[PDB]
RNA sequence: CAGCCACCCGAGAUUGAGCAAUAACAGGUCUGUGAUGCCCUUAGAUGUCCGGGGCUGCACGCGCGCUACACUGACUGGCUCAGCGUGUGCCUACCCUACGCCGGCAGGCGCGGGUAACCCGUUGAACCCCAUUCGUGAUGGGGAUCGGGGAUUGCAAUUAUUCCCCAUGAACGAGGAAUUCCCAGUAAGUGCGGGUCAUAAGCUUGCGUUGAUUAAGUCCCUGCCCUUUGUACACACCGCCCGU
RNA sequence: AGGAGUGGAGCCUGCGGCUUAAUUUGACUCAACACGGGAAACCUCACCCGGCCCGGACACGGACAGGAUUGACAGAUUGAUAGCUCUUUCUCGAUUCCGUGGGUGGUGGUGCAUGGCCGUUCUUAGUUGGUGGAGCGAUUUGUCUGGUUAAUUCCGAUAACGA
């Protein structure tokens, strides 16, 4: 099952209060770390 | 809901007969077109397969301004077991033709 | 007594009206595309496109056999009057309807809203579509609803090729705070014939063909056959 | 807009409970030593009330309850 | 060059609508929905029927309109021309009407056609046209408000449903500040269909008929777009901000 | 530049007020106010006064063929021929009735929780990539001095080309 899309969740939480989370999380995506 | 016996027993023999039910939500129409002559109030229907539905023993739709009841096999089951038929007697339904 | 014609005709578009709102709420789930009713005398011939036809027939033939039924008992039109059929549908990818359903079932399973979006509009793409839109609006994130685009390829907005060469579909999504809508346009591409495309060309398109190569004479020639 | 409640009528229409009586069928009949039955309550005049459907033995008339057929 | 003006020929040298981008509004709609999330109520009901009232109640202000203030008129006769459309219905009761007779009229009786280019229907429309009477008099202009009768729809007409007949005969003599719409078969005048409709148009949406004055320009008013420019504004001038 | 006007009169209809038991309610500059297709005698109806009905599925418990329950003639009662209640007894036969949960129905509240639809900015002429060019960058050119058009319509000029 898909549950998660960082991409999405970051260009829609970019200016919101979990921002600071999203960004963190869509690194993890991108650089496997 | 309160009604004579042999109502349940008209609606429950057309259900079984023919596996669908189809009413038109008229809580003031004097009688289901089907059941005829046997004087049986569309309300009674309606309540009737309500009471059906809340148990499992059939699938209900709604359109436009109609129910639509199909039978479900542990509704035939009870209906079956209900009005003491063999289990040789399966609805129109059921039989390909 | 009879009716007269107008009363006749208008009578035909409900009757296709609620016949065509029936079959989508009974079977949305089953991928249900279009119902095509055509008249003869000795029997009114109903035929059901949807992606797949193995639920619509259900095992052994019970649930069509049981549709054919209540539709007998709606209409009231005698017995032996009704037969339906279930026939795929030649290109899933070109029909909005298909994929608007698609979306609403994805959505509804839990997967991501973007992901599903652009899932979609992938597939269309690669069916072979001009291009596509998809719109959903409601409550995506938050207390506040907000609306979410994704667009590809050619669209055309204006105007009458808009009624023959564009596909729209407009469905609703119950999730658990509320209604999510689902907005999808899809260009039909131009074929010559009328299978998976419109015949007829786009007004403003002019195609100049050619000229193919021509000998240039250098003596008179007279040739005797 | 809210609802008011404005909850005051008369205080409480009660509902007709229906009394509740024992062995109403032995009062129909009257029994002799010798064995005999003789049939208290008058047996209506109608089609359907004609063999055990009694009638009513009020102080001023006779009142079939299945039919409403009323007599002096 | 892109194109503009005039003219010939020509039915026509600019017919009128429909559809209409990217982005937004805390715009309207939960009282259109068996679209819908949360609250509230659920048998002394905010559910649902029945009976009677109200939604129309009148010291007063504000909009959209109808009729008028007359002689380029009103009244009484005579003559003569349209177009767009509707019509007997699942539930569902309720259609359009020719012809004969009765009544002064609203209407009432008969007896026929039409599920419609077939019948109403050659849709004998109104303005308009030709004669008659009146004669600048709030007048035979205008028709508000009231009295007494008659008839139709309905289960039911009172707080008058609607319609007909006698009688009554108000303001109104062209309208302050301010303000709306419009460039040709157009504006205005005049009727006729459709929607609502058991009863039914001073509203709306269409259709014809009669048919103009003025203009082929501008950025003065109003508003909206561009370019340059200034900013301490970015919740963006309904801002920001200083001192008692 | 003009035509017909509205604003003045009488009346018809919507909106405020003021009255009322209730005079239900939405909408308030264009972009509310003969608008909700809203011309309401009853219904519509959502407001007020009074009275019936359950059309409270389903599960568990209780009670029940020595009867769970249903309906009703007369007199009283009522606006009423609602057995709605009271007196009186009759009728019905497991379909119901009492409690606990759990559901259903709402023209009830939130359009500032939403969908869809509609209106408006604006029916004006606007909008956007891709490769190239210029900037550390946000960003900019393309999308322009000028003529032309109803029109970012076209011709032209041109670090922009095609779209
Ligand atoms: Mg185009
Ligand atoms: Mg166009
Ligand atoms: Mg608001
Ligand atoms: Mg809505
Ligand atoms: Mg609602
Ligand atoms: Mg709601
Ligand atoms: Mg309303
Ligand atoms: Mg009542
Ligand atoms: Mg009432
Ligand atoms: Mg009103
Ligand atoms: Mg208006
Ligand atoms: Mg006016
Ligand atoms: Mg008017
Ligand atoms: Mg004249
Ligand atoms: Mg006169
Ligand atoms: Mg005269
Ligand atoms: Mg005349
Ligand atoms: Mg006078
Ligand atoms: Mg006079
Ligand atoms: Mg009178
Ligand atoms: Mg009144
Ligand atoms: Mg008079
Ligand atoms: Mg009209
Ligand atoms: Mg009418
Ligand atoms: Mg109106
Ligand atoms: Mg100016
Ligand atoms: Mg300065
Ligand atoms: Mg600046
Ligand atoms: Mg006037
Ligand atoms: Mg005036
Ligand atoms: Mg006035
Ligand atoms: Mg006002
Ligand atoms: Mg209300
Ligand atoms: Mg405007
Ligand atoms: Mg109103
Ligand atoms: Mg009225
Ligand atoms: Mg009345
Ligand atoms: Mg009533
Ligand atoms: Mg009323
Ligand atoms: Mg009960
Ligand atoms: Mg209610
Ligand atoms: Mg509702
Ligand atoms: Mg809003
Ligand atoms: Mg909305
Ligand atoms: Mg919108
Ligand atoms: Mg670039
Ligand atoms: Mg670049
Ligand atoms: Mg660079
Ligand atoms: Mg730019
Ligand atoms: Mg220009
Ligand atoms: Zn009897």
């Amino acid at each position: 099952e898909l549950g998660t899309d960082p991409y999405e969740d970051f260009q829609e939480n970019w200016n919101t209060k979990h921002s600071s989370g999203v960004t963190r999380e869509l690194m993890r995506e991108l650089n496997g770390g | 809901m309160l009604m004579p016996k042999k109502n349940r027993i008209a609606i429950y023999e057309l259900l079984f007969k023919e596996g669908v039910m189809v009413a038109k939500k008229d809580v003031h129409m004097p009688k289901h077109p089907e059941l005829a002559d046997k004087n049986v109030p569309n309300l009674h229907v309606m309540k009737a397969m309500q009471s059906l539905k809340s148990r499992g023993y059939v699938k209900e739709q709604f359109a436009w301004r109609h129910f639509y009841w199909y039978l479900t096999n542990e509704g035939i089951q009870y209906l079956r077991d209900y009005l003491h038929l063999p289990p040789e007697i399966v609805p129109a339904t059921l039989r390909r033709s | 007594v009879q009716i007269s014609k107008k009363r006749k005709f208008v009578a035909d578009g409900i009757f296709k009206a609620e016949l065509n709102e029936f079959l989508t709420r009974e079977l949305a789930e089953d991928g249900y595309s279009g119902v095509e009713v055509r008249v003869t005398p000795t029997r009114t011939e109903i035929i059901i496109l949807a992606t797949r036809t193995q639920n619509v027939l259900g095992e052994k033939g019970r649930r069509i056999r049981e549709l054919t039924a209540v539709v007998q008992k709606r209409f009231g039109f005698p017995e032996g009057s009704v037969e339906l059929y279930a026939e795929k549908v030649a290109t899933r990818g070109l029909c909005a309807i298909a994929q608007a359903e698609s979306l609403r079932y994805k959505l509804l399973g839990g997967l991501a809203v973007r992901r599903a979006c652009y899932g979609v509009l992938r597939f269309i793409m690669e069916s072979g579509a001009k291009g596509c839109e998809v719109v959903v609006s409601g409550k995506l994130r938050g207390q506040r609803a907000k609306s979410m685009k994704f667009v590809d390829g050619l669209m055309i907005h204006s105007g009458d090729p808009v009624n023959y060469y564009v596909d729209t579909a407009v469905r609703h999504v119950l999730l658990r705070q509320g209604v999510l809508g689902i907005k999808v346009k899809i260009m039909l591409p131009w074929d010559p014939t009328g299978k998976i495309g419109p015949k007829k060309p786009l007004p403003d398109h002019v195609s100049i063909v050619e000229p193919k190569d021509e000998i240039l004479p250098t003596t008179p020639i007279s040739e005797q056959k | 807009k809210k609802r008011k409640k404005k909850s005051c009528t008369t205080p409480k229409k009660n509902k007709h409970k229906r009394k509740k009586v024992k062995l109403a069928v032995l009062k129909y009949y009257k029994v002799d030593e010798n064995g005999k039955i003789s049939r208290l309550r008058r047996e209506c005049p109608s089609d359907e009330c004609g063999a055990g459907v009694f009638m009513a033995s009020h102080f001023d008339r006779h009142y079939c309850g299945k039919c409403c057929l009323t007599y002096c």
